[PDB]
RNA sequence: ACAUACGACCAUACCUAGUGGAAAACUCGGGAUCCCGUCCGCUCUCCCAUAGAUAAGCCACUAAGGGCGGGGUUAGUACUCAGGUCGGUGACGACUGGGGAAUCCCCCGUGUUGUAUGU
RNA sequence: AGGUGUCCUAAGGGGGGCUCAUGGAGAACAGAAAUCUCCAGUAGAACAAAAGGGUAAAAGUCCCCUUGAUUUUGAUUUUCAGUGUGAAUACAAACCAUGAAAGUGUGGCCUAUCGAUCCUUUAGUCCCUCGAAAUUUGAGGCUAGAGGUGCCAGAAAAGUUACCACAGGGAUAACUGGCUUGUGGCGGCCAAGCGUUCAUAGCGACGUCGCUUUUUGAUCCUUCGAUGUCGGCUCUUCCUAUCAUACCGAAGCAGAAUUCGGUAAGCGUUGGAUUGUUCACCCACUAAUAGGGAACGUGAGCUGGGUUUAGACCGUCGUGAGACAG
RNA sequence: AGACUAAUCGAACCAUCUAGUAGCUGGUUACCGCCGAAGUUUCCCUCAGGAUAGCAGUGUCGACCUUCAGUUUUAUGAGGUAAAGCGAAUGAUUAGGGACUCGGGGGCGUUUAGCCUUCAUCCAUUCUCAAACUUUAAAUAUGUAAGAAGCCCUUGUUACUUAACUGAACGUGGGCAUUCGAAUGUAUCGACACUAGUGGGCCAUUUUUGGUAAGCAGAACUGGCGAUGCGGGAUGAACCG
RNA sequence: AGGUUUUGCGCGAGUGUUUGGGUGUAAAACCCGCACGCGUAAUGAAAGUGAACGUAGGUGAGAGCUUCGGCGCAUCAUCGA
């Protein structure tokens, strides 16, 4: 057996079903900046600048930016313990990350918020809370009788 | 059973003083009472650092006490609880006010020659037993030959053992690439 | 004679015992690495602005 | 493997500092001297009684070598050696395909 | 027990058999208890059942230690800064299920209970449903408590 | 066989150094004998000093 | 809204067949001295914008069109996580608390849009 | 299921023009296949080599120019101890290639194609040392390559022992036992077909379900500070899958002699030639001369014919010492 | 005859080197208290042994910092297994139909596109499949984030970048909270030092690979026994509690 | 015997009397000093060279003090000299 760089990635470095030949651009017109969070996805049809196996499919920050590639930060489970691991990738293989739109639009809806509370007069909430319980609602059969159902008995259908 | 990950954990710092010193029992003695009957945070300090091993204690020099009296510092009382040493590089000693647990006799001499004054630590508790107007300094803990050695390993350029320093000790295959590869 | 080859049965629970130690962060990272023409900018800039800082409370007043 | 017999590339003499034109040639390992302080080492531990005293290899397994290029610049005479990878058969100035 | 569900259960501070825990209905806390389902059995908790728990079985986590709620000056010192100042304001607090209610419920040290006076089912460790005593039994937990407190 | 950051070993005990040992016990008994020969010679060498210049 | 140039998504845009196309644009077009390139001015390159034509390119529409895209149905099915001193000789199955697909098949649709200059 | 120890001055680098495998129509020789033309043609071709990815105004193919397969030292990735080695990725110093450029290029489109210390040999400079002081030879240093360890983190290495020895191992074989039952043995279900006629008196294909541990395999759980290893003799008991004997039922049962089956292990199952035998085969008697277990029952019960240490011979093998389940 | 050489012979006896070496066998001496494993990683003429990392103890120190987590929720990535498919590519495979004009062969009334036939091709259908097939594609599990080292405004530094203060990076000054921006827990956070034993494992659920199978051999996750008593399964290392 | 880490001590930019000498109630105790060892300076194979731009630097933390404005130990990360 073999313990080669790309074993194992005859699936994960292919390209998808017609989604091979060329390259989109704005790929390349994507810019980066140290601090940013990138996707790590490796395209196939680019051999150059591949990241390994391992970091396909791992989000990490960009900590270096040069002519074609950026340096991105990863954390990788070895052991008992965790390795900063520092990875040159080509623009190619490196998305622009929403693992934290949520938390960017979330900051500005309660900068908002706190100005307009605080212009109004009264507190609201900031905090998103988790789903509750339902409460109390009456539901009107009017129009709306229910239907019984019973268990139906069993027949072959082939 | 009631599926505890610790049971029995027992506190990893010091509770008293590993010496037999009687004068320095004494002295744990005032400053427990102090610590107790005190909402100074400082007498706290004191009271565990008068419990820590030497090597936990480095020594002052003269000099370091000097670089801290500067920017304000210079009518505070310098509290270190460890060995007070002289310095050479020093020309000039300023005039201080120093407590400390020990002061060599250059130190002392020097301190007491350019119009200082030199305390122990019981004198302190007298005179400020809140540690009102005071500087409490350290010593430089790692500064010292065993901590070189620490931690050794590849490209991590600490100090090796060896017996001898020359060309034939530690420096050819795993030192340099003409031998094969470097650390 | 012939043996076991290999096994991570336990190597979890030997992980765990003690945690999954994470590096932490620090506010300013080791520029090692970083590109070195942007390092031999930034030095500079730093000298500069570091000038630029003293001369404000010396008088500049920016 | 056919190499040419010139290239021109970066030569390290101090006047040169450039890409220069170079004759290309095999680097043959000199003939072994019987002064050199290994061999003289060698040979007064062998004199005297006890028979073999250093390892002989055997076990060779190598077919191959790897070809060492020494280059000549044209402008100052000064040598570079480029090492190639491992070739059964190595020509310098043959005949180009078509 | 599997890591996973180990984990959940000392994070719902029931780290020993007969440990019981007052939760807020939530879909964070709703999926652990899902998780747990194998070692744990809840439900919905009337107001006897309530009272009866902080009166008999009621201790706070005062410095780290647990102490009996034997007077309401504990309750005030350790609450007092959330409006709960007496027992009677404790137990409506986990009741109604208050603001502070995060604060009263980790105040309340576990209630350790003792088993019920008439045992459990042939089989408890099946699901309700099933015959058993796991899982949720909704208001049937009220009876349970009394033989269990 | 080392085992951990040890500074290498180069004890020179793999001769039979137990047959050469030398104690000093005799120090003290040495040290007098020797103020005992000083002390004749001195008196042997009666208004002379000890020594040469 | 239409045309052109440069694009973005990269078939709702592709492929086949038929019909029509204001204005301008685009196109086919004419010539081979010069620049340039070929076996051949086919392509490429240069020169003309006169003439001819929308025949083709291009655009639009059409087709119970192939494909593509979206939805439904398949189906709470297949599968799967956790559970029982559950069933069954077994193969395997049912149940409890959860998650939950994919064909065939049916229905709909056949591009959206940015910058700039124009009609 | 396969691959590697190579191979390439291009099969490396840059640029440009073109579009491949195949199919349908056509054109003297010419046809199934030679060349020419058109139309379809998502790659079904090609890209050194295994396989998998990847590639269409290219990564294929042809043409033009070249040597980025260059110099310097770091950082990073995989295998990982985050050590070597091999590979690989992005950027800086330089000065080069190519295209009008933009740009690309630090060997082979990506994933394999390789090697420490010591020694030796080269390349590098107003470089260092030969320690009383100089010059010239010589030698030794510093930096970078090469000569190789394929058991590939890298000893310098032929056999035999039946004359054998020691420390151990039931971590590990040969004999019992244990699990399993392929194989061996013994049954069942189905029933094409045979049986003059008739599938089922009695046989019985293809298929399929089992049982047994009197075969042999498979495993290595027990025993290697030892459980005496074949057979025979002697002796007791147990099993039934019954050879004979008792009583029954069926026939392709007239009688006779047989055959099949049921209840049945109560009672018996022999004397000899050859062979150590087991097993077997003959001679003969008999109602019959059935099959097995009991640590492959039974060696402080025997015996020692077999296996069989040391002596010895032969054949084949070996240069030989010696080997042979001869 | 490897026979005999003082009961000693495939190299006698005696003393010494010598307490020869042994990765191998055996043994290794009072009590109580607290904590508490490993049979796994990499390298080794390594495979009955070592070193290396891991697991463990002890000693500390640091603000024990308001952080940490074998967990859930929310938001956002990756995957090619289960299943599914083959009137979808590759490959395998069962059956008939419709025509072609011929496409091969063979004929009947010969350049007669005459009229037949037997296969082949093509076409729209059909039965059944894939560890090294796939257009699709779960469950479980997995990366990242959920603020103060943040957000907003203004303008300072540079030798980098841009046509340019225009950007990049790092900042000065000012402001935020009537609320530090999910849940739950925090029955413990981090750093350091020195070192022990271990490096034969075995069993079980689920997923499995080889094998007819095995109380067989080999793996993934988790839990166990080893190291563990107690109630139950009569009897038991692992089962249930 | 040598090495290492951690305890407790003495002195501290020094430290170590006991090779030796003096002395003694005589193997004790007491006293003395030149040298020497280790440390105070590293780096390079070597020839050799050899450590402050700054209040011994800037930024973020940081116990403890604070005249409440900041001063900031140890230590950690970081950019510099
Ligand atoms: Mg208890
Ligand atoms: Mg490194
Ligand atoms: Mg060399
Ligand atoms: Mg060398
Ligand atoms: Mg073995
Ligand atoms: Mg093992
Ligand atoms: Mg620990
Ligand atoms: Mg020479
Ligand atoms: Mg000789
Ligand atoms: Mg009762
Ligand atoms: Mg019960
Ligand atoms: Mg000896
Ligand atoms: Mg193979
Ligand atoms: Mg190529
Ligand atoms: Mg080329
Ligand atoms: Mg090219
Ligand atoms: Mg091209
Ligand atoms: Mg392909
Ligand atoms: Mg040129
Ligand atoms: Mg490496
Ligand atoms: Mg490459
Ligand atoms: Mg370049
Ligand atoms: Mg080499
Ligand atoms: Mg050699
Ligand atoms: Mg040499
Ligand atoms: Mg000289
Ligand atoms: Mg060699
Ligand atoms: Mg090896
Ligand atoms: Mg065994
Ligand atoms: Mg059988
Ligand atoms: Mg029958
Ligand atoms: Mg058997
Ligand atoms: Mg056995
Ligand atoms: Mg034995
Ligand atoms: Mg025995
Ligand atoms: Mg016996
Ligand atoms: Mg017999
Ligand atoms: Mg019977
Ligand atoms: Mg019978
Ligand atoms: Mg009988
Ligand atoms: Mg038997
Ligand atoms: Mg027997
Ligand atoms: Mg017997
Ligand atoms: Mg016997
Ligand atoms: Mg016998
Ligand atoms: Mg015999
Ligand atoms: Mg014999
Ligand atoms: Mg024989
Ligand atoms: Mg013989
Ligand atoms: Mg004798
Ligand atoms: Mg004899
Ligand atoms: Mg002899
Ligand atoms: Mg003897
Ligand atoms: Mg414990
Ligand atoms: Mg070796
Ligand atoms: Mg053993
Ligand atoms: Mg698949
Ligand atoms: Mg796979
Ligand atoms: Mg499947
Ligand atoms: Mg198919
Ligand atoms: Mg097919
Ligand atoms: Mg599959
Ligand atoms: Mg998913
Ligand atoms: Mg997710
Ligand atoms: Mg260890
Ligand atoms: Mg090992
Ligand atoms: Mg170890
Ligand atoms: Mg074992
Ligand atoms: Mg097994
Ligand atoms: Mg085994
Ligand atoms: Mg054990
Ligand atoms: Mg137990
Ligand atoms: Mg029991
Ligand atoms: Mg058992
Ligand atoms: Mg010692
Ligand atoms: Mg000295
Ligand atoms: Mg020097
Ligand atoms: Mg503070």
């Amino acid at each position: 057996h073999a313990a080669g760089l790309r074993s194992g990635t005859r699936y994960a470095f292919s390209r998808g079903f017609r989604k091979h030949g060329q390259i989109p651009l704005s790929t390349y017109l994507r810019t980066y900046r140290v601090g940013d969070i990138v996707d790590i996805k490796v395209n196939g049809a680019v051999q150059k600048g591949m990241p390994h196996k391992f970091y396909h499919g791992k989000t990490g920050v960009v900590y270096n930016v040069t002519k074609s590639a950026v340096g991105v930060i990863v954390y990788k489970r070895v052991k008992h313990r965790y390795i900063e691991k520092r990875i040159n990738v080509r623009i190619e293989h490196v998305k622009p990350s929403r693992s934290r739109e949520d938390f960017l639009r979330r900051v500005k809806e309660n900068a908002e918020l706190k100005k307009k509370a605080k212009a109004e007069g009264v507190p609201v909430q900031l905090k998103r809370q988790p789903a509750m319980p339902r409460e109390a609602h009456t539901v009107s059969i009017a129009d709306n009788k229910p239907v019984t159902l019973a268990p139906v008995a069993y027949e072959t259908t082939i | 059973g009631i599926d505890l990950r610790w049971k029995h954990v027992r506190s990893s710092h010091r509770k008293a003083p590993k010496s037999d010193n009687v004068y320095l029992k004494l002295l744990v003695k005032l400053y427990r009472f102090l610590a107790r009957r005190t909402e100074a945070p400082f007498n706290k300090v004191v009271l565990r650092r008068l419990f820590m091993s030497r090597i936990n204690r480095p020594p002052v020099s003269l000099s370091r006490i000097a670089r801290n009296l500067k920017n304000g510092n210079e009518k505070k009382t310098v509290v270190v609880v460890a060995t007070v040493t002289d310095d050479n590089r020093l020309l000039q000693v300023p005039k201080m006010e120093v407590a400390a647990l020990r002061f060599t006799a250059k130190a002392r001499a020097r301190i007491e020659a350019a119009g200082g004054r030199t305390l122990t630590l019981d004198q302190l508790a007298l005179e400020k037993p809140t540690g009102a107007n005071t500087l409490l300094l350290r010593g430089p803990k790692n500064a010292r030959e065993a901590v070189k050695h620490f931690g050794f390993g590849p490209h991590k350029h600490k100090k090796p053992y060896v017996r001898s320093k020359g060309r034939k000790f530690e420096r050819a295959r795993g030192r340099r690439r003409s031998r094969g590869f470097k650390v | 004679a012939k043996s076991k080859n290999s096994s991570q049965h336990n190597q979890s629970r030997k992980a765990h015992r003690n945690g999954i130690k994470k590096p932490k962060t620090q506010r300013y990272p080791s520029l090692k690495g970083t590109d070195p023409k942007f390092r031999r900018n930034h030095r500079h800039a730093l000298h500069g602005t570091a000038k630029a800082l003293k001369e404000f409370k010396e008088g500049k007043r920016e | 493997v056919n190499v040419p017999k010139t290239r021109k590339t970066f030569c390290k003499g101090k006047d040169c500092q450039k890409h220069t034109l170079h004759k290309v040639t095999q680097y043959k390992a000199g003939k072994a001297s019987a002064f050199a302080q290994g061999k003289r080492r060698y040979d007064r531990k062998q004199s005297g009684y006890g028979g073999q005293t250093k390892p002989v290899f055997h076990k060779k397994a190598k077919t191959t070598k790897k070809i060492v290029l020494r280059l000549e610049c044209s402008v100052c005479k000064t040598k570079k050696q480029l090492p190639l990878k491992r070739c059964k058969h190595f020509e310098l100035g043959g005949d180009k395909k078509t | 027990i599997p890591p996973k569900p180990r984990k959940i259960l000392q994070l719902l501070r029931l780290r020993q058999i007969n440990n019981g825990v007052f939760v807020k209905v939530t879909k964070a806390t709703a999926e652990m208890i899902k998780i747990v389902e194998p070692w744990v059995a809840y439900g919905y908790p009337n107001l006897k059942s309530v009272r009866e728990l902080i009166y008999k079985r009621g201790y706070g986590k005062v410095n780290g230690q647990r102490i009996p709620l034997t007077d309401n000056a504990i309750i005030e010192e350790n609450l007092g800064k959330y409006g709960i100042i007496c027992i009677e304001d404790l137990i409506h607090e986990i009741f109604t299920v208050g603001p502070n209610f995060k604060q009263a419920a980790n105040f309340l040290w576990p209630f350790k209970l003792s088993n019920p006076n008439g045992g459990f089912r042939p089989r408890k460790f099946k699901h309700f449903i099933e015959g058993g005593d796991l899982g949720n039994r909704e208001e049937h937990i009220n009876a349970l408590i009394r033989a269990m407190n | 066989a080392i085992k951990h950051n040890q500074q290498i070993p180069n004890n020179h005990f793999r001769k039979h150094w137990q047959r050469r040992v030398r104690c000093h016990f005799d120090q003290p008994g040495k040290k007098v004998t020797r103020r005992l020969a000083r002390r004749a010679k001195a008196a042997a060498l009666a208004p002379r000093p000890v020594d040469k210049l």
